[PDB]
DNA sequence: CCCTGTCTGGCGTCCTCTCACCCCATG
DNA sequence: CATGGGTGCGCCAGACAGGG
């Protein structure tokens, strides 16, 4: 313009004709940037950033291989203190010289003046090896890396998202229990029992008899009956009660059935590791249940009778809005339930208008590339199969293809006329010019 | 507005319905003419099937006034040339 | 802290006769609940009368 | 670059007939504006611009205050003559700034401050060399139709707005119609129309007798006065000083083609052309033509003329709805009353009989003398009272002794009215006399004096309920005025 | 930037304009059918579960395409042909395809049944709303055999609805589930222990009887009394619910 | 309502301080503040009563320092050029 | 020519979501 | 720098030989 092109005089630098622009990124993530690459061709300036992670590399590298020197060699020297424990002990004498000269004290030719030569070679060869090493890897920090024909440099950031948990992700126990999560209740809604505790997580009862894996109810009241164990290891904790009493009923908890093959007992742990191993088993006690040799029902029930749980394993519940009893005793215990990544933020998609295709001018597929859903073939013939036919010409015709139909249809709905424009799939176009490069001539008649 | 089923019951082909409420839509959103039922800031789709329950519009009803309202578009320039 | 969404009955629809409808707007995350309930059992009995 | 500047100022000056100047101050403005969107917080920006080079220099202005309300954008004397000893209040300090990139950003800005400037200047001055159509009938192409007002295109991106009340009562323009109509009005508002246009007011009638009879626009005939009923009918009066010239033939034409080309433009609109009199009298004969006048009577007072026509014609002269006599009183400025000869007749006598009456009742004189009065002219007390003794003396049968004692009856008969009207309102004898009771209003002594209390002796002799229905009278009111009242007549 | 003004908008243009929901295995035309939308707070379709009976939708990590009609006819035929309160019929025959499935047939079938001795056993009701009333005061339970008196309508004239109340032996459950019943079916349609066989029948009567929109609001209404009292009934499944035959052993 | 309610009842001159401050809690530029100690200008009622172009005189002082203690002293609601009378209070005459 | 064996062609569900990798070779 | 050449599918079906 006019005053573009005056820049020059009024302002400076030429004219405004290359389109100043930096490439900023899209949307969709949060995160927080937890580390940076920089790779450098070499022969191209390195800037500051890029020298201050050379810096840093160079600090991290020099600071480690030198503790690598120093910690090998305060093991040497503890080495040395373990030999010189007999023949020519010096008590005093031995801490008011320099550390570094443990050698020539009085000591005549035996196992142990060979043993500090050897020594000797070993921290000579840890020295020169550490000159010759830190070269090596001031050279690797140094120098640059072969890359692809013709690039500069290249940025590596790496973003750290942390996803929670919303209605929508996919949940699963190790049964073929699946399910999307459906509502985030409160606290306040969750069937509790009459003790207080709410429960976490409400499955549904119905899957069980026509999907048939029943191994998840005995799974759950094998899970109650750990929990009740670790309840009553907590209550026989938190009361300070001193280790005689862990100790008998720790050992009542792993005695407890047919001929198996555990066979513990807890009079070789000496009164401090019961106390760690009650502080590991707080938060309820692991069980093995092997495979095909598993726990049977009896030994859950005589497990299910140690804590003071009911013993068919169903407690009344009571009802968080209502507040009064759930009738028929339900089921509750402990299942171990797995998060699987099928996220709901990574499927979840939407697309007004996008980029197009270059050959057929239809939207590009994908998520990465921000596309559109394919109206298939068979939703073409469900459309067919009812009488709705503008859903289906727009669905083909406005929505999709024809470039001119959706200029037309942008102005049309911006400005409140809810019309098409119609004309013709510009992939019919490109049918034709495909049947008529061959040796046919395709026409259109009239 | 959850069911069609009266503006079915008195336009018997449901698919006369689409057509005669699509004119009918097309009518009240740009052309702006006022809807003969009183809305409740009802889209103009809701309001086309509205005034077909109340049976004051069909095709009949329409073709007879966009003659009559041409006639009168034509009678006034009629009337003002001569 | 302890300032909630106080509400109010918006509307009292009462459907024909000897029948009504009153609708209570907003509530906490959790209250509609509460005082549904309350309300509900108190009304049932607590309510006294002559029969 | 450089010289791209001095082509750009010497092409715009050249096609806009603007000061180069005034195109500079207004880019400069505009990159001043443009500089202060970039910044955040509110700066004052100078831009200044070479205008060899074309090269511009941005400041961080700071206008030279005494008192600093904005520091942001001002500076104290004290601290700008610390930079600069030659600065004065109103000047500005500069701060070396980086100027602006002139982006199509700057140049849309600076496009539309030119564009603005052309209106200010190109149209303005185009407007003041239009000074006949600013008045005359100018010719506009139909923008728009909306409910209230017509929106002109006049060319050169000048907007004209024809109000409904400006427009003929029959007519339906068109997007795209041409019309004419006189600028009656050019208004510099910031925002809407400036410039209105009337095709209904009496301008439009007589700018287009301007422009159809060249005798009018050779100033040979003048238009004295124009009546107009717009779409309707019109009258008009014109007068010539050459004698030669018949003045209403000229407006008319040859068989009535310029009057009904002016018609046809108004929509047929009925248009009378009358002969200006200098004669008031002879002048409303002319204005309610066609009607034909029988007797005029001309009240000078009362600015108002009884004008007499045969019953046959009674009609013709009131017009369609009074519309004849409405544009002749318009056209005359004078109140025009028409009646039947014998209705005037009829009128004069019952004058006649009021004034004996009246001269009768307050004069005590006899019928044969009130009529020999009424005779001779004499109508109201008044005339009586202050007519130049020589008038009176020219009556037969009156002397100097029966005129001074004839004055002096009317005198004392105007003076007993007034006081008579002055105790039955609020005048000024109630107003003095029931109003001498601290608190009196005068409407308060008015509405007492409506009720027989006319003087501060008859309050004083009133109750609290006899006052209790006077509309803003308290009890409490009432009692202190009562009781000031009895003060005063009574302890005095 | 997604400011405060913009979602009242949202809520403005959502109104009354459908969308083609559209499971991705499209087998027969009642996979593609038409809702009105109501806006999430989440990133999840929340879709209707009689519905998925239709698309064959299970939860276990399905994903559905969404579709929107652009221009005026394609709205008024998603609200006039493709709408789900419209297709309630299978087109392969005449069976309802809005059956309820699972959850709400184990509400109903615990609803509506009975046992030899509850609390309130052979008592007598002034009708449903008390009984009702009587199950939430806890009075009675949901299965107990009771006389109560229902007015059902039958509708033997020519469009009209005629009004007989009687005392039918019942349960509690069968008048709380006759308080949901429209006008024109008579009791017996529910004096049963509606299993699913019975409520898809139940459905199709009211069809063929009511027509359309007494049969969508009460296929509504059915959906929220099954869940509802599926969550009552806390229906569980534990590991002595599979009873072992005694006379399995010797069998063997 | 009313009964659930009636079951809970028994449950539920120096001018002022802002004269009588250091001129360093105005937050002013470190050239500034030390400008005005140079002049023996300790409290804010000392300064609010220097005009503008007695200030313009102090050493060192220059117009962009004299435009900030403006700004800071206008945020407060304070001029330069208010007369207080009886200022310094009897209290501070003692530091 | 009327039946029999062989030889080649034509075809086999729909939506999605990542990844990895796209012609040597060389006088 | 620019160009230059495996051996796990199974049924149907009709056209091409191949006897018959
Ligand atoms: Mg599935």
């Amino acid at each position: 313009t006019p005053e573009e092109k005056l820049l020059r005089a009024i302002f400076g630098e030429k004219a405004s004709d290359v389109k100043d622009s930096s490439l900023r990124v899209p949307n969709g993530v949060s995160g927080t940037v937890i580390d940076v690459q920089v790779f450098t061709r070499d022969g191209v300036e390195k800037d500051k950033r890029a020298l201050e992670i050379e810096e840093m590399q160079l600090k991290q590298a020099k600071k480690d291989l030198s503790e690598e020197l120093q910690i090998l060699e305060a093991g040497l020297f503890s080495r040395i203190r373990a030999v010189l424990v007999a023949g020519g002990v010096e008590a005093e004498k031995l801490d008011k010289l320099p550390r570094d000269r443990w050698l020539e004290l009085g000591l005549t030719d035996e196992e142990k003046q060979n043993q500090l030569e050897q020594l000797a070679e070993q921290y000579d060869e840890l020295k020169h090896e550490f000159e010759k090493k830190l070269e090596a890897k001031r050279r690797k920090i140094t120098q640059g890396d072969d890359l692809a024909p013709g690039v500069l440099k290249i940025v590596k950031v790496y973003l750290a998202v942390k996803r929670r948990i919303q209605p929508g992700d996919k949940m699963a126990g190790r049964h073929g229990n699946k399910g999307v999560i459906s509502k985030i209740n409160p606290i306040e809604d969750m069937p509790y029992d009459e003790n207080g505790t709410p429960v976490d997580i409400v499955l549904n009862p119905l899957g069980v008899p026509s999907r048939m894996n029943i191994g998840q109810i005995l799974e759950t009241h094998l899970g109650m009956a750990a929990k009740g164990i670790g309840d009553k290891i907590n209550a026989m904790l938190k009361q300070q009660q001193e280790v005689a009493k862990l100790r008998e009923f720790i050992q009542r908890a792993y005695d407890l059935g047919a001929d198996v093959r555990q066979k513990v007992d807890l009079s070789t742990f000496s009164d401090e590791e019961v106390m760690r191993l009650a502080e590991n088993l707080r938060k309820g006690m692991p069980i093995a249940t092997p495979v095909f040799d598993g726990a049977k029902e009896a030994e859950i029930k005589e497990l299910l009778k140690l804590g003071d749980l009911p013993t068919s394993g169903q407690i009344r519940l009571y009802d968080g809005r209502t507040g009064e009893q759930f009738e028929r005793p339900v089921t509750v215990g402990y299942m171990y339930m797995l998060k699987l990544n099928h996220l709901v933020d990574d499927k979840m998609h939407a697309r007004s208008t996008g980029s197009y295709s270059l050959v057929t001018q239809q939207p590009l597929g994908g998520k990465a590339q921000f596309g559109g859903q394919r109206f298939g073939e068979m939703e073409v013939w469900a459309l067919e199969a009812y009488g709705a036919a503008y859903t289906l010409q727009e669905m083909l015709t406005v929505k999709s293809d024809d470039v001119n139909g959706r200029t037309k249809m942008y102005k049309n709905i911006v400005d409140g006329n809810h019309q098409m424009e119609p004309g013709m799939p510009e992939s019919f176009n490109v049918l034709l010019k495909e049947i008529r490069s061959l040796g046919i001539n395709i026409e259109l008649e009239d | 507005r959850v069911t069609v089923q009266d503006a079915v019951e008195k336009i018997g082909n449901r698919f006369d319905l689409v057509l005669v409420a699509a004119r009918r839509a097309r009518q009240m959103q740009v052309g702006g003419k006022d809807p003969l039922v009183p809305e409740e800031n009802d889209k103009t789709t809701v309001i086309a099937l509205r005034e077909i329950e109340e049976g004051l519009i069909n095709n009949q009803i329409l073709d007879v006034r966009e003659r009559q309202e041409q006639q009168e578009q034509e009678a006034a320039e009629l009337q003002a040339v001569t | 802290v302890t300032e909630f969404l106080k509400p109010r009955l918006v509307d009292i629809e009462q459907v024909s006769s000897t029948h009504a409808k009153v609708t209570l707007e907003p509530l906490e995350r959790g209250f509609g609940h509460t005082l549904g309930n309350a309300l509900r059992r108190i009304l049932l009995s607590s309510m006294p009368g002559c029969a | 670059m450089n010289k791209e500047i001095l082509a750009v100022v010497e092409a715009v000056s050249n096609e806009k007939a603007l000061p180069r100047e005034k195109i500079f101050e207004a880019l400069e403005s505009a990159l001043a504006t443009a500089t202060k969107k970039k910044y955040e917080q509110e700066i004052d920006v100078r831009v200044q611009i070479d205008r060899k080079s074309g090269d511009f220099d941005t400041f961080r202005r700071w206008l030279v205050v005494d008192e600093v309300t904005q520091p942001t954008k001002e500076i104290t004397l004290e601290a700008a003559r610390y930079e600069d000893e030659s600065l004065n209040l109103g000047d500005y300090v500069e701060d070396q700034i980086e100027s602006v990139t002139f982006d199509r950003i700057t140049t849309q800005t600076a496009k539309q401050v030119i564009v603005q400037k052309v209106r200010e200047a190109e149209r303005a001055m185009v407007v003041d060399q239009f000074r006949e159509h600013e008045g005359e009938i100018i010719t506009g192409v139909v923008k728009k139709v909306n409910r209230d007002n017509i929106s002109l295109d006049l060319g050169n991106n000048a907007e004209a707005v024809i109000l409904r009340e400006d427009m003929l009562p029959r007519e339906n323009f068109r997007p795209g119609d041409r019309v004419r109509g006189v600028l009656y009005s050019v208004r510099p508002e910031a925002r809407g129309a400036q410039l209105f246009v009337t095709r209904s007011k009496p301008e439009m009638l007589i700018e287009l007798f301007r422009i159809e009879v060249p005798e009018i626009g050779e100033e040979v005939i003048e238009i004295k006065a124009a009546a107009r009923d717009p779409g309707s009918r019109a009258k008009i009066a014109v007068k010539t000083n050459d004698k030669r010239i018949d003045p209403v033939g000229a407006c008319v034409g040859m068989r009535g083609a310029r009057v009904q080309a002016v018609s046809t433009e108004l929509g047929g609109e009925r248009i009378d052309i009358v002969l200006w009199d200098d004669n008031p009298a002879q002048f409303v004969i002319n204005a309610m033509a066609p009607a034909d006048v029988a007797s005029i009577v001309v009240d000078e007072d009362k600015h108002t003329m009884d004008i007499a026509v045969e019953a046959g014609n009674l009609a013709q002269a009131i017009g369609r709805n009074g519309q004849n006599v409405r544009l002749a009183s318009q056209l005359s400025g004078w109140e025009l009353n028409v009646m039947t000869v014998d209705d005037l007749q009829a009128k004069h006598q019952a004058e006649a009989h009021a004034a004996i009456d009246t001269f009768t009742k307050y004069l005590d004189i006899d019928e044969d003398f009130a009529t020999v009065l009424v005779e001779e002219g004499f109508s109201t007390l008044e005339e009586l009272a202050y007519v130049p003794m020589k008038e009176l003396l020219e009556i037969e049968g009156l002397d100097e002794p029966t005129v001074e004692a004839l004055r002096e009856r009317a005198k004392n008969a105007l003076a007993t009215i007034a006081q008579a009207q002055e105790e039955s309102l609020g005048d000024n004898k109630p107003a003095d006399d029931l109003l001498n009771l601290e608190g009196v209003d005068r409407d308060l002594a008015f509405k007492l004096a409506a009720r027989g209390v006319c003087t501060l002796e008859d309050l004083a002799e009133q109750g609290i309920d006899d006052l209790a229905d006077i509309e803003g009278l308290t009890d409490e009111k009432a009692g202190a005025l009562i009781m000031a009242a009895r003060n005063i007549c009574w302890f005095g | 930037r997604e400011e405060a003004v913009v979602w009242d908008i949202l809520d403005e243009v959502i109104r009354e304009h459908p969308v083609l929901l559209n499971r991705a295995p499209t087998l027969h035309r009642l996979g593609i059918q038409a809702f009105e939308p109501v806006l999430i707070e989440g990133k999840a379709i929340q879709l209707h579960p009689l519905v998925c009976a239709a698309y064959n939708a299970d939860f276990d990590g399905d994903q559905m395409a969404v579709h929107v009609p652009l221009t005026l006819e394609a709205q008024l035929e998603a609200r006039a042909l493709m709408m789900s309160t419209n297709n309630i019929l299978s087109p392969a025959n005449g069976e309802p395809i809005i059956v309820p499935s699972q959850d709400v047939v184990l509400g109903l079938y615990y609803m509506t049944r009975d046992c030899v001795n509850a609390k309130g056993e052979g008592m007598v009701l002034t009708g449903p709303k008390e009984a009702e009333r009587l199950y939430r005061s806890g009075l009675a339970s949901l299965h107990a055999r009771v006389k109560v008196r229902i007015t059902e309508y039958e509708k033997d004239a020519n469009g009209e609805l005629v009004a007989k109340t009687s005392l039918k032996d019942t349960t509690v459950g069968r008048a709380i589930l006759w308080m949901i019943v429209p006008k024109g079916l008579p009791y017996s349609i529910v004096n049963q222990a509606l299993g699913k066989k019975a409520i898809s029948k139940m459905l199709n009567t009211c069809y063929r009887i009511l027509g359309l929109k007494p049969t969508v609001i009460f296929a509504d209404q059915i959906m929220y009394t099954g869940f509802a009292y599926a969550a009552r009934s806390g229906a569980s499944v534990g590991i002595d619910d599979m009873v072992i035959p005694e006379k399995k052993h010797e069998i063997i | 309502a009313t009964i659930l309610a009636e079951q809970l009842e028994a449950f539920v001159p120096e001018f002022d301080p802002i004269l009588l401050r250091p001129v360093d809690d105005l937050e002013l530029t470190v050239r500034s503040a030390n400008c005005l100690k140079a002049e023996a200008i300790h409290y804010i009622g000392d300064l609010v009563q220097r005009t503008e172009v007695e200030l313009l005189k102090t050493p060192n002082l220059g117009k962009k320092s004299l435009t900030e203690i403006k700004d800071v002293l206008a945020s407060r609601g304070l001029s330069l050029g208010m007369r207080l009378e009886n200022w310094p209070p009897a209290s501070i005459a003692d530091e």
